């Protein structure tokens, strides 16, 4: 259904743009709360069987701290994603000299293509995201607390005050939807400011491993 | 330094294959038959007699076909050889019974699939009456 | 110095300090405070804690491996 | 030294800490004791006694470690002992014993008879005696019964004792006061001096209350309108309990007031005074009431069960009316007049209607029985005090036993469509299906007896398995949290030293000292909060009444004080905003360390504060004093920003409540505390909070397991709860029993009913089987034949267009009819069904649809022409027919069997949104509770709330929202089952269990082993402090 | 627990058995040395199934006894630590239940038995019965127990069991 | 145990015929169709098989 696709694609774009803002990238104010009515006006046509495709949905953002740390959000535009298309995307990203990119994969992914994300060079950082996962914003959920990524400077200071080690802190899986949402890897500490009923506010730090 | 719950034991026993209490009775019977008649030899040791009664009393299967069927059924799964005889010998009534008695099973077996395995053993084991 | 533990004395520390001191008193140990006829060893140690005379020094082992030497007299007891 | 197990008997004379032991058992048990000059003679005489005499020693140990038996006594010299020896003297009075991993210590008292004596306030037991002095000292300091903490025979008499009717003569008062250990020795002045002295029961109980503790409670039989009426302070029925300066001025005590609860006399005394004083309170109540009970007396008899003839007619009339109503319902169903509800079927709907009629009759008749009982009646006395029994028990004795449900339903048809041979076939009447209309006193009919036995049998079976399952959970929880403990850095860590929680309970306070209270700075709207909190200094007359003449001049003389008064209110208003996000539900109730309201009341009584005179307390002192007090209260000591930030978070609620309770306006408007009173108040808060800090070395993990396991024994759309859910919560099995999902709607559709149906349909998974009526495979030689006569009229016009007719068409057919009723419920259309069949299966077959307006919907399916030109077309049609009726989803999401839509009457489900005025309001929003878990797809749906839509399956939440969201979801599910039966558990204990399971980043099943230590500090000797001291000898 | 193993045993053969078909004497000798004994490392050797092969007989210098390394297939009963297995009660005493796990005998201490159980000397025969009387452990009763530890004494294996763990008892 | 296969399973030929009856003999490990058992008895004709099972041909 063409009408259903407009809402499905609109939610993905809205969530994707908010994903960069939560990560720490500079995002335009209008693109975060962009309405569904403006989604059709911005493109001017229906996505399915029309000029608006997933290829042109790609967005470019720059990190707030430094503008040279740009981010990519590519869309395969296909029922299934193979190796050949993945190599093209990273090869295309090579010209722009960018280190991180996001792929919004559809419900199906080729198992061989999954290996592309594992054998990639250390400077290559490709994070896979299912279409169904991005249709909703996990962060805004009431059960999900506020997650803040801790910089390296804070982590060293944090352990010095509490005299803690990396293993002593609570662990969090790297494949967690929240961890994937923030695009965090091993060795990163996430600050969780949850509204504890007893003390009102309780800050918890979890190490990705 | 060895513990059955944690699946730690001397490396020599890894090559060995476990045997069921009822199945061992058959092997003991084969040993008993030849000694009794095939060769004129001293009477069997008291240790042999003691285990023969233990296997017979706790034998959960009638014939080799029942023993083979259970062995084949459990072999299809990823059950460890130590659990192979332990599960069959114990004959847990329900899935919750086996995991508590066998901590290893909880590691790689779900509460539903294992229940479908224990009940299969129940359909194979038979009583004298 | 540079001690970060609570100034107060926990109930567990109080029970062990009195118990160990009481056992020591029953073993012909000297008593710092004056004796006014208190036969039971626990009473002897109880008043010793009140007067802040127990020689026992509490070494609280922090989870990071560090230890802090807190004296019974220094700690604030509740009476 | 384990003893021989012996039965247990009660003994109110003994203190709760004390335990009675026979001479024989104590003779066998021995306690090694080190001999000292101060007690050298004591051991010298006891050893001389020998083993024949009870006060002897079994063995004597020398310094070298040699043990000499005293049974033989070979030489007198060997009997003589030297200093430093160890003597295994037999247990005597005053020794400490420990028995039932938390064990309570007791003080042994020797009694003549054999059975053990325990002051319960039966089962055999064995008591262990700590041989070492060190552990004996430790046990008596922390493991005693007073630090661990009333019988039903005392609570019932307590309610009668405090009744205004009770009057005590001088002679009676003398006996009651004699048993009072905490008695000053002076007889209180009689309430009624003339014509004769007569002490009221409360006056005697006033001395029982220790010290000066103030609290307000309500009796069980306390009318709601009474509080709103003008007689609130002067209760017409003495149903309000108020204590001032330790004196019970008014009110009848009961389990609510005296029994353990969030607020009770025993609970208040424990926090106000301590454990040692609280124990005496228990002993005084038990002893004094027992002596009085010999005068008043408590009994029970047939007269209690026998009610007035007026109520018997009403009970039978209600029973008769219910029986006639059930017959009417049966007649309606028999004639097909009854209409099933959309959310249920006819058979189940009939069972629901009949159950309510019978259930309502029991409650209505049972309620009348409660009113029937007079005050003198003994049955009423038990329930009124709440000691033993329940209103339902009286209902089954007097009015009616009630329906005997089996397996959650009425008696099944064990025989052929009949419950019992006597009843006719297919009989659904009250008597046939097990409705017991006869009370226990009247006597049950032969049919009812068997039905009653069937119901009782289910309870016994459930009880037998409930204990086995519940006991398993307790052991499992302890093992997984046995090593969890609070270290000296105010952190919760296990044996591996992994941080489970930064602060115990997320606040760093003990769960015993915390008291329930409701801060009043979030419930009032923007109009009442300003009037009640913001100090108004513009009204000259008002200030003069509240504050002395000098104080009013001082506040209006300099503007510096005026700025601070407004600044303090701004902080309170700022505190108001942060509370709303912290408490979206808006519930005022919350757990806090110390009770300010009670403490303020204590200050008023201690200093005799009266509201009539102006308060001399300077309002600027309140804000300044509170500011200083906040800094003195420290949870995370340090100066680094992390410690400072953590300190604010840890005491966020306490500071907010402290400022709101203690402010310039309240201290001068209602509290009226004086300057000296406020100074004492600040000191008390500092001391109480300091004592509330979690002491390092406390086995919080073990405490949580015990706190979580105890309610588990009292546990036991269809949502599985109780032990079955608790088992499925600790166990992370991927497939629960009933993994229901609650869907919350948003926007306009959330209010309308019809607009919520389309969402219901689009979430519920429907197959062609549920929408189809009948199917057949007919034969038609040529395309124009259409052997079926009825459909020939409409197929002709549709088939005129050569669609897929470019070549030969097979002469087979797969005509299938569609149910008209089912289509209306799902609002489906013919084009929608045909589109899915073609799109879902592809171009393998072609389908033809008829007009929707037709009464009967015809759907003809034939294999595609391309494939036409081994199951060619006949067997294949049979194969394909079954596939599309089983695994074809016209609209919905798989794993969703049904969706339950109903307006939620409960407040938690209802959305709470802050109104413009400010007062909390809960709007009515439709909620769709659905079976199965599809949170990943259900959330990504139109007109579905992405925020409030939460599932009850932790496994599904883990893969969708993450481990962090599971911690809250696990808390909600754990709290939901625990709060289902009305029981409550401290949040800190619940949070600890969730944190441990999620500590490793993935859901961890609680340790199934279930097999089931003060070493964080070491005592060191100092030579400097040993320089002073003189040896006792 | 019963296993299938391939062990090595050096057979000492006297020169008196150097007659024709001496290999038969070696084969029959192996049915007495390793048969019916209890090695402390592999447990009780209850029976021998077959003989794999017989190695070359090396004559020990000075001693004059030919040493024959022979490989045989046999079944052993090795009780692994922390393993739950059924047992048969042989006697009951105040100290605790005395069980029999096949060839060996396992002793259950009173402390290991659940506190609910209480020894009854009056009842004939003795049997650890709890007050509720729901479960009773008589002699020759099939009960399940977990071996906390095993000790080797005088060429024999002695096992200690417990019933504290869940589902350990008559069932 | 004269069992009847469930309709849950799906296959090329299984779905067409759908639900079929299978009978397991005491000494036969595998489940053999019940219809074959009658043939072994001696009722070669298929009509005789329906006669012994279906008593009412009108239904």
């Amino acid at each position: 259904d063409d009408e259903e696709e407009t809402y499905r694609l609109w939610k993905i774009r809205k969530t994707i743009m908010q994903l960069c803002h939560d990560r720490g990238y500079l995002v335009t104010q209008d693109e975060l709360d962009q309405t569904l009515e403006e989604f059709k006006a911005q493109f001017g046509d229906k996505p399915s069987e029309g000029r608006p495709r997933r290829t042109d949905l790609t967005v470019l953002v720059a990190h707030n701290d430094d503008p040279t740390d740009q981010m990519f959000v590519f869309f395969p535009e296909e029922p299934k994603v193979g190796i050949k298309t993945i190599k093209v995307y990273c090869q295309r990203m090579q010209e722009e000299n960018i280190t991180r990119a996001l792929i919004v994969v559809q419900q199906g992914m080729t198992p061989s293509a999954k290996q592309s994300l594992v054998d990639m060079a250390p400077k290559y950082i490709l994070e896979q995201f299912l279409q169904q996962e991005l249709l909703i914003n996990i962060t805004e959920h009431e059960l999900v607390p506020e997650h803040v990524v801790m910089t390296k400077e804070e982590v060293t200071e944090l352990l010095a005050r509490y005299k803690l080690r990396e293993n002593q802190l609570p662990r969090i899986q790297a494949g967690d939807p929240v961890a994937r949402y923030f695009g965090i890897k091993r060795g990163q500490v996430v600050k969780i400011i949850r509204p504890s009923e007893t003390a009102g506010r309780y800050i918890t730090y979890r190490l990705v491993q | 330094e060895e513990d059955a719950s944690q699946l730690i034991f001397p490396k020599e026993f890894e090559t060995a294959e476990t045997l069921l209490n009822s199945e061992v009775h058959m092997l003991l019977e084969h040993r008993k038959q030849q000694n009794e008649s095939a060769e004129d030899e001293q009477e069997l040791s008291e240790v042999f007699m003691k285990t023969l009664n233990y296997t017979a009393r706790f034998s959960r299967f009638k014939n080799r076909e029942t023993i083979a069927s259970v062995r084949s059924l459990l072999l299809q799964k990823k059950l460890h050889k130590f659990e192979l005889a332990c599960l069959a010998n114990l004959c847990p009534e329900t899935a919750e019974e086996s995991k508590a008695l066998i901590p290893s099973l909880e590691g790689r077996f779900e509460d539903e699939e294992l229940q479908q395995i224990l009940d299969d053993i129940q359909t194979k084991r038979s009583f004298q009456y | 110095q540079k001690r970060i533990t609570t100034p107060y004395m926990t109930k567990y520390e109080r029970a062990r300090v009195l118990g160990t001191r009481a056992l020591q008193i029953a073993m012909c140990a000297p008593v710092m405070v004056e004796l006014e006829g208190e036969t039971d060893p626990l009473l002897i140690a109880m008043k010793e804690l009140k007067a802040r005379k127990i020689p026992i020094i509490i070494r609280r082992y922090l989870p990071d491996g560090s230890y802090e030497d807190w004296g019974v007299d220094e700690l604030i007891i509740s009476d | 030294d384990f003893s021989a197990r012996t039965v247990i008997t009660p003994d109110p004379n003994l203190s709760i800490d004390q335990v009675g032991v026979p001479r024989s058992i104590a003779a066998n048990m021995t306690f090694a004791e080190i001999v000292t000059p101060f007690n050298i003679d004591r051991l010298q005489e006891l050893v001389r006694r020998g083993n024949s005499q009870y006060p002897g020693a079994k063995y004597i140990i020398r310094d070298n470690g040699d043990r000499i038996d005293l049974r033989f006594h070979p030489k007198p010299s060997d009997l003589h002992l030297q200093t430093g020896y160890k003597v295994e003297r037999h247990m005597c009075d005053g020794d400490i014993v420990i028995f039932n991993m938390s064990m309570m210590g007791h003080r042994v008292r020797i009694l003549p008879w054999s059975t053990f004596r325990l002051n319960l306030s039966g089962d055999e037991m064995n008591l262990h005696l700590p041989q070492s002095l060190e552990t004996r000292a430790e046990i008596q300091e922390l493991a005693m019964v007073p630090r661990m903490i009333i019988v039903q025979d005392t609570l019932t008499a307590v309610r009668k004792f405090t009744k205004r009717d009770v009057f005590l003569e001088r002679g009676e008062v003398m006996n009651l006061l004699m048993f009072l250990s905490t008695w000053d020795g002076k007889v209180p002045q009689p309430a009624i001096l003339k014509p004769r002295p007569l002490w009221t029961g409360k006056q005697i109980f006033s001395l029982i209350i220790p010290g000066h503790i103030n609290c307000i409670r309500t009796h069980s039989t306390h009318p709601d309108d009474e509080d709103s009426g003008p007689y609130k302070h002067i209760s017409p029925g003495d149903t309000k309990v108020v204590v001032e300066n330790g004196e019970l001025i008014m009110g009848i005590l009961c389990k609510k007031s005296l029994g353990t609860s969030a607020g009770s006399l025993v609970h208040i005394s424990y926090l106000e005074m301590g454990h040692d004083i609280t124990r005496l309170f228990y002993s005084n109540i038990q002893t004094v009431i027992n002596n009085w009970l010999l005068i008043e007396g408590h009994t029970i008899g047939i007269g209690d069960s026998i009610a007035d003839s007026k109520t018997y007619q009403d009970i039978q009339n209600t029973i008769k009316k219910a029986k006639q109503d059930v017959i009417e319902v049966i007649e309606k169903a028999h004639n097909n007049e009854l209409e099933p509800t959309p959310g249920n079927t006819l058979r189940q709907t009939f069972e629901n209607q009949v159950n309510r009629i019978l259930n309502d009759a029991r409650d209505k008749t049972g309620s009348s029985a409660q009113k029937s009982l007079s005050e003198y009646n003994n049955f009423k006395s038990m329930v009124v005090s709440g000691a033993k029994g329940s209103k339902i028990n009286i209902s089954q004795v007097i009015a009616v036993v009630g329906q005997q449900n089996v397996e959650g339903k009425r008696i099944p048809f064990g025989f052929k469509h009949r419950t019992l041979p006597h009843f006719i076939k297919d009989d659904y009447g009250p008597e046939s299906r097990g409705f017991v209309e006869n009370s226990y006193l009247a006597g049950l009919t032969p049919t009812e007896f068997f039905f009653h036995a069937m119901g009782g049998r289910e309870g016994l079976i459930d009880t037998a398995v409930k204990t086995a399952e519940t006991g398993y959970i307790q052991r499992r929880l302890i093992k997984s949290m046995e090593s969890v403990m609070v270290k000296y850095d105010a952190t919760v860590r296990n044996s591996i030293n992994q941080v489970v929680q930064l602060r115990y309970g997320e606040d760093g306070l003990a769960g015993e000292s915390v008291e329930f209270q409701n801060l009043a700075t979030l419930k009032p709207s923007n109009k009442a909060f300003e009037k009640k909190f913001r100090f108004d200094y513009t009204n000259e007359r008002a200030l003069r009444r509240t504050l002395q003449e000098d104080l009013v001049k001082d506040v209006l003389s300099n503007a510096h004080i005026q700025n601070e008064l407004e600044r303090e209110f701004e902080r309170m208003r700022e505190d108001r905003e942060v509370l709303r996000v912290i408490f979206p539900t808006g519930d005022s109730k919350v757990v806090l360390p110390c009770n300010l309201l009670r403490m303020i009341w204590n200050a008023q009584k201690i200093f005799h504060i009266n509201p009539r005179l102006p308060s001399d307390l300077h309002p600027i002192k309140v804000v300044e004093g509170v500011k200083e007090l906040s800094k003195k209260l420290v949870i995370v000591n340090g100066d680094d920003p992390l410690s400072r930030q953590a300190q604010e978070n840890a005491t966020l609620l306490f500071n907010i409540h402290l400022r709101s309770t203690l402010c310039s306006r309240r201290m001068a408007e209602e509290f009226r505390l004086s300057g000296e009173a406020f100074d004492w108040l600040l000191g008390e808060i500092e001391s109480k909070f300091n004592q509330a800090i979690a002491h390092p070395g406390e086995m919080v993990g073990a405490l949580a397991a015990q706190s979580l396991g105890e309610p588990a024994t009292q546990m036991t759309k269809n949502v599985t709860l109780g032990v079955p859910r608790l088992k499925e919560l600790i166990n992370i099995s991927k497939k629960p029993k009933t993994p229901s999902l609650t869907v919350f709607l948003l926007g306009q559709s959330a209010r309308d009913a019809e607009r919520a149906k389309d969402i219901l349909c689009r979430l519920e998974h429907t197959t062609l089987r549920k929408v189809t009526a009948n199917t057949a495979i007919y034969y038609d030689p040529n395309p124009q034949s259409t052997v079926v006569a009825e459909d020939q009229e409409w197929v002709n016009v549709y088939y005129e267009m050569p669609d897929f007719d470019v070549a030969r068409i097979s002469p087979w057919l797969l005509r299938v009819e569609l149910d008209r009723k089912h289509m209306t419920d799902r609002k489906l259309t013919m084009e929608q069904i045909a589109e899915k069949i073609n799109a879902g299966f592809g171009d393998d077959l072609n389908c033809i649809f008829n007009d929707d307006n037709a009464e009967k919907l015809v759907l003809r399916i034939r294999i595609m022409n391309s494939d036409e030109n081994k199951m060619d077309d006949d067997v294949f049609l049979r194969c394909i027919e079954s596939n599309m009726l089983t695994d074809m989803t016209l609209q919905g999401i798989e794993q969703i069997s049904k969706v339950y839509m109903h307006l939620p009457q409960t407040d938690n489900k209802k959305k709470i949104i802050i109104t413009e005025d400010g007062e909390f309001k809960a709007l009515q929003e439709w909620i769709l509770e659905t079976d199965g878990v599809s949170l990943m797809r259900v959330l990504s749906e139109k007109d579905v709330d992405p925020v409030r839509t939460t599932s009850n399956d932790i496994v599904e939440i883990f893969t969708v929202l993450g481990i962090e969201a599971v911690r809250k979801a696990l808390e909600r599910e754990l709290y939901h089952v625990i709060s289902f039966d009305g029981s409550y558990v401290n949040y800190r204990h619940l949070a600890l269990l969730c944190d441990t399971m999620t500590c490793r980043g993935h859901l961890m099943a609680i340790t199934r082993h279930g097999v089931n230590g003060t070493g964080c500090f070491d005592l060191l000797l100092d030579a400097e402090k040993c320089k002073y001291g003189m040896e006792i000898p | 627990m019963f296993y299938h193993i391939s062990l090595e045993h050096e057979i000492l053969l006297h020169p008196r058995y150097f007659g024709p078909n001496l290999l038969n004497t070696v084969k029959q000798k192996l049915f007495t040395e390793v048969e019916g004994t209890c090695t402390g490392k592999y447990g009780f050797v209850i029976a021998v199934t077959t003989i794999d092969n017989i190695g070359a007989g090396v004559i020990q210098p000075g001693r004059g006894f030919v040493l024959y390394p022979v490989k045989y297939k046999a079944i052993v009963f090795r009780p692994f630590k922390g393993e739950v297995v059924d047992a048969v009660v042989t006697q009951v005493n105040k100290v605790g239940l005395f069980t029999e796990i096949g060839p060996m005998s396992c002793f259950i201490s009173r402390h290991s038995i659940p506190s609910e159980m209480e020894f009854d000397p009056n009842s004939n025969p003795p049997c650890y019965k709890t007050m509720d009387e729901d479960i009773v452990i008589q002699q020759d009763d099939e009960i399940r127990l977990k071996i906390v530890g095993t000790r080797v004494d005088k060429n024999d294996i002695f096992a200690i069991g417990s019933l504290m763990d869940d589902y350990l008892g008559l069932v | 145990w004269v069992s009847m296969l469930a309709r849950g399973g799906q296959g090329a030929k299984k779905s067409a015929i759908g639900q079929r009856i299978v009978a397991t003999l005491p000494y036969i490990k595998q489940e053999v169709p019940i219809i074959i058992v009658f043939r072994a008895l001696g009722f070669v004709s298929d009509r005789d098989i329906l006669e012994h099972i279906i008593y009412d041909f009108e239904d």
